[PDB]
RNA sequence: AUUCCGGUUGAUCCUGCCGGAGGCCACUGCUAUGGGGGUCCGACUAAGCCAUGCGAGUCAAGGGGGCGUCCCUUCUGGGACGCCACCGGCGGACGGCUCAGUAACACGUCGGUAACCUACCCUCGGGAGGGGGAUAACCCCGGGAAACUGGGGCUAAUCCCCCAUAGGCCUGGGGUACUGGAAGGUCCCCAGGCCGAAAGGGAGCCGUAAGGCCCGCCCGAGGAUGCGGCGGCGGCCGAUUAGGUAGUUGGUGGGGUAACGGCCCACCAAGCCGAAGAUCGGUACGGGCCGUGAGAGCGGGAGCCCGGAGAUGGACACUGAGACACGGGUCCAGGCCCUACGGGGCGCAGCAGGCGCGAAACCUCCGCAAUGCGGGAAACCGCGACGGGGGGACCCCCAGUGCCGUGCCUCUGGCACGGCUUUUCCGGAGUGUAAAAAGCUCCGGGAAUAAGGGCUGGGCAAGGCCGGUGGCAGCCGCCGCGGUAAUACCGGCGGCCCGAGUGGUGGCCACUAUUAUUGGGCCUAAAGCGGCCGUAGCCGGGCCCGUAAGUCCCUGGCGAAAUCCCACGGCUCAACCGUGGG
């Protein structure tokens, strides 16, 4: 599993947290951002239990966890445990593949790749990324471009008018 | 049970082989031989994954059976059969020779040593013990044996290295372990490592027997006097993880 | 469309070469197997009837098909070794033996 | 990743129960699971029984033939395949299934059999000389509806045997040499006794035949593999079970076993066991792990792997290294079926499928192709073991159900209307089949096109109104709510949650310091024994000294794989699996 579901999942305050972000991040189901607070959780509570312990736990692990945050972009140049713990659930929804997309500008707004990604025609590495819940190093930001293009195949097609109205990039 | 077993199950199939253990659900089980099924490598391993000369259990054994591997200087046909450790292994069609040996994560690896050295097989026997004539004969884990001496002290209690000729299956050039011999580790936890011995002194009753070595590096080890295997003074070479 | 030859193995004991090919397809469907009999010849290098297809599949949406082929020498060798998809995907023999 | 809320009252604080909120696992309602990937399915029932198909064979290159056919040739004549029965050899003890019983040296780990065996197989050494002999096939022939059965003439083989060459085993006496930690196993001589080895190969290749590649046999030794055996420690509950035991504890001799042994036996003794819980009743395959929890702890033994146990209930032997034998036999008990009623045959708690049961669980499918294995020089044969698809609210994961302009409303959005791209869906292409399927995916045509269910008084304040009805009908997990302006009923409308799920019931773990070790108490909330005595047990002032048992440190043997974390890689992606590290 990576769905999370608090000890309390009707409380106030959570409630308002989750309304807000449907199209600052994307949603169109609460479990998307459920699988992102896991990845986070796991590598945080494991941050957590190196640094606890003593010296004598091989620092060859710690080493390795601490260099996946590097290529991921978390901890983009830190290479400190204690950095990983005050990490928030907002620096990995600014890594999703709709918000990473619409970063260099490919996608008019977030809201926007949910029928680009459906049909194919955005491609990252080699090959069409086809999921919202996909996590971008900073290494595979260096090729976005498109494939297997049928609307940017045809400028002459009105969908290529509506992504771009004269470029609208950033995240919002 | 309440007999052999037959068939080998791939969940069942160890790590020390280094093989998919979720691929089918039955593995290559050896018939009964020189070493024990999950310490030695299978034939089928050898021609089939290893090399990519089969695509099909029915490759390999077709393979196998015109040849393309002799075991210790003599024909093999099926790719049943269990490979020892301390073994020497043939590809006649391409010249390679390997060596059987432990990594120090504990699978078994062939590590390529020369043509010159598929000759020797260095022995260090199991057991020396009298049959009738009163003669004294020599005996391995893998089963190999010879025969024939006057009996007495010889040349060692049984730590040796004997060199062997393999297509004649004899014994050469005698030769004991010292307290300044080499011994590469085959068994414990302590593999793969090959050094000088510091000396040979133990524990002098009960059945721990240790010995004690250090290497090159100079880290001091201890291992039974079983799971010392005397090289020589070196004849292969060492094993790499 | 466009093969490209990746890895070559040299089995000498039955005399064969082991390929591996990735081949294209952009814009067009899954490669058709047919033009790939036509194309095949030339790639490996011998007879046309000794040179022999087996394996792909095919990316989804991806555009690049792996696989692998064998170009023999001896045409007696290569029915009785070979494991029996190989034989009917490029056209030699079916299926061997039933109950 | 460590959280609390309603409810004892007029209000208050403490104590304490209940209910709810979280994870997980069955089952059940609606809907759905499009599409795709991995797991899974009588798994808490009757360890009930079965129609029908099927899980066990295989060598003619051991072997002389019978039949069909081939190469021939069309003769003499030798070379092949299928089919067929007899001895050989090997599998059939395995593989597959289940877990009833069993609380124990069942199982795990470390030890350990120098008390014991181990064929096929693998190694090294050596041997296979001579003589003797059969029965199917073939030929002929009787009966039974059957099952099944036959009597005889001939006859092959790695056919079945004897003898010798020896070896093996026992036993008495001498002595050395190998191995050991020791005890002492292995050496040799000698005497007397027994048993008294072996077998070969067609068309090819190697050797002269044997022999060998190949297949198998014999003896000596070893290895591997399987079986049995011993010990340390760990090994459930009820004390409304407290004393138990007669091969029973031991000694001595002996039998029998592969072998130790009160295993069995004779004799001799009266010991053995117990409150650190014996014995008895009761329940339960155990383990790796798993579920939960921040941990401590609790709970669990399911797919799967490991070891043992079983195969209608019970008893019994033979062949084999290995069975007292899961689709073998003998027999008894129960039950089924065929029947000239004389007499036969069985065992799905094996697999499809059936039927009974109940709250609950599948196609009389496809293939031998891949995987493993037995036999075979190989070719290849056998395989419902197995590989897969089918079906299945069984779990998990991934993904789509649009987007833009946009007048105007509830503008983290919605609807009208316009435009665009476009999952399914059609036609085509690969896949793959190892012949199907699973049809997806890709390309061309091409649609905004599968979304539902629960709740709305307080707990969840997350979500509010109308009409009917008026303590009714009903709602309810708890506290409650309805006796006529009802947010709570019922219908309708709206909104909120979550999403191929939602919700309900049952259970387990957290919440629960309501089991207190972490982390609880006993004036009055539940809880001090009416008081003492002293036993077992628990606990001990100061100073020294010996031991180093407890206690701390270091090295080394080891705690299977899988499960778990981290890392990277592959499958669009991820779940998952590989690999390395921990």
């Amino acid at each position: 599993k990576k769905y999370e579901t608090p000890p309390h999942p009707w409380i106030k305050e959570r409630l308002d947290r989750e309304r807000v972000l449907m199209d600052k991040y994307e949603l169109k189901n609460k479990k998307e951002l459920w699988k992102h607070e896991t990845q986070l959780k796991n590598f945080r509570r494991r941050a957590r239990r190196l640094l606890a312990a003593r010296g004598k736990q091989a620092e060859i692990e710690r080493e390795q966890l601490l260099a996946r945050l590097k290529r991921l972009g978390l901890l983009p140049e830190d290479a400190v445990l204690d950095d990983v713990l005050s990490l928030t659930i907002e620096d990995i929804l600014e890594r999703r593949l709709q918000t990473i997309v619409y970063k260099k500008g490919l996608a008019r707004t977030m809201r926007q790749a949910r029928q680009l990604i459906v049909h194919g025609h955005i491609e990252v590495n080699g090959q069409i990324i086809r999921s919202p819940s996909y996590l971008v190093l900073k290494e595979e930001e260096d090729t976005i471009t498109y494939a297997r293009t049928s609307p940017f195949a045809n400028p002459q097609h009105p969908e290529r008018m509506m992504i771009e109205k004269a470029k609208q990039g950033g995240e919002a | 049970r309440k007999g052999p077993k037959r068939h080998l199950k791939r969940l069942a199939a160890p790590t020390s082989w280094y093989i998919e253990r979720k691929a089918y659900k039955w593995a290559v089980r050896p018939r009964p031989g020189p070493h024990n099924m999950r310490t030695s490598i299978p034939l089928l391993y050898i021609v089939r994954d290893y090399l990519g000369y089969a695509k099909t259990a029915r490759e390999a054994r077709k393979i196998l059976n015109e040849g393309k591997f002799l075991v210790d200087g003599r024909v093999r046909k099926d790719y049943k059969f269990p490979v020892g450790i301390m073994d020497v292994v043939s590809i006649p069609e391409t010249g390679e020779h390997y060596r059987v040996l432990p990594n120090r994560i504990g699978k078994l690896i062939l590590h390529p040593i020369s043509e010159d050295e598929a000759f020797i097989k260095p022995l260090r026997i199991r057991n020396k013990r009298m049959i009738k004539g009163a003669r004294v004969q020599l005996n391995f884990h893998d089963g190999t044996n010879h025969i024939v001496s006057i009996a007495e002290k010889d040349n060692y209690f049984t730590s040796y290295t004997v060199l062997m000729k393999v297509p004649e299956r004899e014994i050469l050039e005698v030769l004991p372990f010292e307290k300044g011999a080499y011994v590469f580790v085959t068994q414990g936890k302590n593999v793969a490592r090959k050094g000088r011995i510091v000396e040979i002194k133990r524990f002098p009753m009960g059945w721990p027997d240790v010995v004690t070595i250090e290497d090159e590096e100079g880290e001091l080890f201890d291992t039974l006097k079983e799971y010392a295997f005397v090289v020589g003074t070196d004849k292969p070479k060492i094993s790499l993880p | 469309m466009e093969i490209r030859i990746k890895e070559i193995k040299e089995n000498k004991l039955i005399g064969r070469k082991e390929i591996y090919f990735e081949i294209y397809h952009p814009g067009e469907p899954t490669p058709s197997r047919k033009d790939v009999k036509g194309k095949l010849v030339a790639m490996l290098d011998l007879n046309p009837e000794t040179t022999v297809i087996q394996y792909i599949r095919s990316y989804f949406g991806s555009y690049i098909s792996k696989g692998y082929a064998k170009a023999y020498d001896s045409k007696e060798r290569m029915l009785y070794i070979e494991p029996e998809y190989i034989l009917i995907r490029d056209g030699l023999i079916e299926k061997k033996e039933g109950e």
